[PDB]
């Protein structure tokens, strides 16, 4: 088989901005190499053909080249509407192979998140189950570490966390964490803590909540 | 006398009763199948691996232009023994209208040929195929317009 | 070496076989000197239209609808189609075996000189007061 | 102008079997190749399977070499997939595309709408809500199957400051999470409340958020 | 070092004989050998087997004209066992102030008994490319 | 078969020009020097070559390309054309124009056959598949 | 060398050398003595020689390409292929080594001569400011 590596896996730019993306093949695969767009809750646009030709209909504003087993989409001046996730296809052989892929996001200046820690619910107490819900909202950029602490001790079994794409109208992103445990361990112990490590802060936010009061 | 030769060749031609496809013959005068190679599923079966020449011809026709723009296409591709692998090795594409035919004005008969061939690495047991995408512009009106054939090195 | 029908067997040089009928192609050579040579009709959508020795048919041909063209006579084993144009019209030749399907010209302004043929165009004279150009009358407005 | 149409997708147990069907129309359909492809949640694009224009040679996945089998009707301009002893790994949204060809080139050029298909055994469940100057509160829900889920704070009175999470499943069940961002001299003045619903097993609750 | 006993013949056009295409061999690069003969503008077999046939044609012209041009450039058979004129290698090509250049190469490989006679043909002579050699030429190989 | 043979194909790391590459067969005795194919020994020989043109768009001038096989032989020191061809591609949408080329010809042994084009800017050099050049003794 | 200049090796005697044939002859038959005269025959009419050699055949004789606007400067001798060329006030645009194609040279009207036409080279021309030069020829904007 044939393998894609595309990179980069996530790219900040702006509108205006000079972006390049690049495929690499294992093996030779020639010119049937082709390249997609795909918008959140849309179907994939087929951008380039060939290898180096526009399809039709496509802004100008795209262009590809070619090297050997190398394969590089460039984006000349960066338009709103190219905002999404960009795809890369090998078409020589079977089983056709596509990239890993490649999202472009709208550059922001850093932001430090807001982080909400909860205790589980008194409904939730009654079900023989427990959950500790952590949130981190509204921060940049999209890398972060979060680190539950039950009296100290670093936990790092049952953590069901789930983060989200980037906000419209601030281009923030969110994550929340949850910490699900038996009432029988829930109570057992009586400090839980939640740490996240970002590059806006070189201390790590820490919040916690004490069963005694 | 002289010695015969050993090199799996082999030229096929179209099946001109047989509209809306392309269907290959070789018990047809001057179609040829020799020392291995076969057809078989309307592909040609290759009996040694190593280089060969692949050539095929298909003649597109036509009387006028539509409003529509047709691209006519024609792709030679092998498919291996085992796992079944698809291999793609050539293709072709001509737009044969640059404009739509003018009302009023005869519309007159285009002929565009379309070659496709070159030399490739093939393997034993290999089937190769040549397909086109718009058979109703082919041209069965004559025999030697629409060919397909290859000769080992 | 051997006389009109008759063709020189391959393998052995010595041997006359019988040359195949047309409409049929040659299954086998003759065995013998004397002996008959295996013969069969062609298949579906194939012919031969001469005496031949000839393992395979040859592939009926076809009429060119993009020309005009129209099937005279369908193709039979021993006989190819014949193709044609329609009634009043002539054939213009691009190669040997090429041609085109044009009606024939109706000498308006003018008068037919020689009839429509089928592989010329009427032969046209004009009326008074109009001048030939390419077997049409055009006018001197 | 041109448009391709999935349709028959739907939750099948797992072991079962499925047809999926791709309705073409703007084109010639006889003069394209055809071909599936599919992407899980969350996840990028895969191959699937192709077909060649008379329908006689067709070409599948590994994963699904001797489960899947496709088909194409050109009278019919449509496209077949028979997804055949169903696994949880054939859980994805599936498209049908034109595999076209070019100068030793090859491309998806048109992409249907794209149908769902999910693979579980677990039967249908409805979920179960649990409840500085801005103050930051949220209500989960934990326990539902299946998807989707709609979310909403305050009937909609409060658009900004609402992040409704991703889903995320754990042994065949879904969970989700929101949370809402009011100032602090709002709340618990406002006594805001979180209006969750699952269409899927017709249920609806609405909780208010109260201190313990 | 033993000489090669293979029919082969390449023969090329004549430019001095404008308004038809008339294959000669007695010039530099051109050739006959090992039994191959050119009679009546034709290239007669010698011996049975499998051969190697093809012929390069060059088309030319100076800009589009009114009326339509076609072109044809076809490989025909005579043979021992079917004495009538037959189609191998066919092509038709409409090419419609700049000039246009049109080549047409047709090759593939045949069975051919002793005394076929194979002939590469065209129907307008009045585009042939004559300027140069190497442009128009006409052979058969034997494998 | 201990007949001399050559096919070589184009130099992807060579770009700006059609630079002949043997290993990427070169036996027998049949040498590339020189960008050229020297002939080992007398006899017969089937000389073949295929190259591929393409480009983006039609410019604004016209666009000529040209493919030829030429012969230097020891009998006569002086390039003469053995194949050779024209094509006019243009008269925004890419096109693509192979040119074919094939002969018998009777050669010398110290010949040296060069296979060269006018436009190496248009050469899809990469297909390897369409872009090759070789000789073969009957 | 194994023969001396002027002169080439004979296909048969590995110990024996011919003198070359001259321009405007080909090689008939190789030289029999040691020290006589080679069969060397002047070319037929439509080929030439054009270098001296042992080659047994003339090469034909070129021609001017009409398409190229291309005119006759010399004829094709035996011992010299057809020169060809263009008219007065007509430069050459080679396309390849060996095809060129005649233009009409630039006429600068409006503009500033800075080079001659030449026979492989058009005028230089430099427009006033204003007035462009789309076709190396000088209109106003
Ligand atoms: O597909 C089509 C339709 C129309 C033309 N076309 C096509 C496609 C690709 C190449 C081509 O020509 C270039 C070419 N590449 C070759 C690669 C290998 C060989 C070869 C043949 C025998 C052998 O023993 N060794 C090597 C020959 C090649 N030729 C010339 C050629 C092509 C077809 C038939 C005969 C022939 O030789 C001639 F008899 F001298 C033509
Ligand atoms: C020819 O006569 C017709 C009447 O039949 C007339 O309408 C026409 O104008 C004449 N030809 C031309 C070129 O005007």
């Amino acid at each position: 088989d044939i393998q894609m590596t595309q990179s980069p896996a996530s790219l900040p730019a702006s509108p205006e901005e000079i972006v390049t993306i690049t495929c690499q093949a294992s093996q030779d695969i020639g010119n049937w190499l082709s390249w997609y767009q795909q918008k959140p809750g849309k179907s994939p646009q087929l951008l380039i053909y060939g290898a180096t030709s526009l399809a039709d209909g496509v802004p100008s504003r795209f262009s590809a080249s070619r090297s050997g087993t190398q394969y590089s989409l460039k984006i000349s001046r960066l338009q709103v509407e190219d905002f999404g996730i960009f795809y890369c296809l090998q078409g020589q052989s079977t089983p056709y192979t596509f990239g890993a892929g490649t999202k472009l996001e709208l550059k922001r200046t850093d932001a430090a998140p807001t982080v909400s820690i909860f205790p589980p619910s008194s409904e939730q107490l009654t079900s023989g189950g427990a959950s500790v819900v952590c949130f981190l909202n509204n921060f940049y950029p999209k890398d972060i570490n979060v680190k539950w602490k039950i009296d100290g001790s670093e936990r790092q079994n049952g953590v069901l966390n789930s983060w989200t794409d980037q906000d419209s109208k601030d281009s923030t992103y969110s994550m929340s964490s949850t910490l699900t445990l038996t009432k029988d361990e829930y109570e057992r112990h009586n400090s839980y803590t939640c740490e996240a490590t970002h590059k806006t802060s070189t201390s790590p936010i820490v919040k916690s909540f004490n069963r005694n009061e | 006398s002289r010695t015969p030769s050993d090199k799996p060749v082999a030229h096929v031609v179209a099946n001109p009763q047989a509209e809306g496809q392309l269907q290959w013959l070789n018990r047809r005068a001057n179609a040829l199948l020799a020392n291995g190679v076969e057809l078989r599923d309307n592909q040609l079966v290759v009996p040694s691996e190593g280089l060969y020449l692949i050539y095929s011809q298909v003649l597109f026709k036509g009387q006028g232009c539509p409003s529509t723009h047709v691209l006519l296409t024609h792709t030679i591709s092998r498919i291996a023994v085992s796992y079944q692998t698809k291999v793609n090795l050539l293709s072709a594409i001509k737009s044969p209208c640059q404009r739509e035919t003018p009302e009023g004005a005869e519309a007159k008969p285009w002929y565009e040929p379309i070659y496709l061939g070159g030399v490739f690495q093939l393997e034993k047991g290999d089937r190769l195929s040549a397909e086109i995408n718009r058979p109703d512009y082919l041209d069965f009106a004559e025999s030697g317009q629409v060919y397909f054939g290859i000769i080992a090195l | 070496v051997c006389p009109q029908g008759k063709y020189i067997h391959p393998q052995d040089n010595s041997i006359c076989c019988t040359k195949c009928h047309k409409g049929t192609y040659l299954y086998n050579d003759c065995p013998g000197p004397g002996q008959d040579t295996d013969c069969r009709e062609c298949e579906s959508g194939s012919f031969t239209a001469s005496e031949n020795h000839l393992r395979h048919c040859l592939s009926c041909s076809k009429c060119r609808k993009e020309m005009g063209q129209v099937e005279i006579s369908s193709c039979t084993v021993d006989r190819d189609t014949v193709c044609g144009c329609r009634k009043n019209q002539y054939r213009h030749y691009w190669s040997e075996n090429l041609f085109q399907c044009f009606n024939c010209s109706l000498c308006l302004n003018g008068t037919v000189h020689l009839s429509c043929q089928e592989k010329q165009n009427t032969v046209c004279t004009c009326h008074a007061g109009f001048f030939l150009r390419e077997n049409e009358c055009v006018s001197s407005s | 102008d041109v448009q391709l149409v999935e349709s028959g997708g739907g939750l099948v147990q797992p072991g079962r079997s499925l047809k999926l069907s791709c309705a073409a129309s703007g084109f010639t359909f006889s003069a394209y190749y055809m071909a599936w492809v599919r992407q899980a949640p969350t996840k990028g694009l895969e191959w699937v399977a192709s077909i060649n224009y008379d329908g006689a040679n067709t070409f599948y996945r590994d994963s699904v070499k001797g489960r899947f089998t496709v088909s194409r009707d050109n009278a019919r301009s449509s496209l077949y997939l028979q997804m055949d002893s169903l696994r949880s790994e054939d859980t994805a949204t599936y498209y049908c595309t034109t595999e076209a060809y070019g100068y030793n080139s090859n491309w998806f050029g048109y992409w249907g709408q794209g149908t769902l298909v999910t693979v579980s055994s677990a039967k249908t469940t409805p979920p179960s809500v649990y409840p500085n100057s801005m103050v930051t509160l949220g209500c989960l829900v934990k326990g539902y199957f299946p998807e989707p889920v709609t979310v909403t704070w305050n009937s909609g009175s409060l658009s900004s400051g609402v992040h409704t999470f991703p889903a995320v499943l754990q042994s065949d069940l879904y969970t989700l999470s929101s949370s809402v961002t009011v100032p602090s001299s709002t709340w618990p003045s406002e006594t805001v409340t979180c209006n969750v619903a699952h269409p899927a097993s017709s249920t609806k609750v609405d909780k208010k958020i109260v201190p313990r």
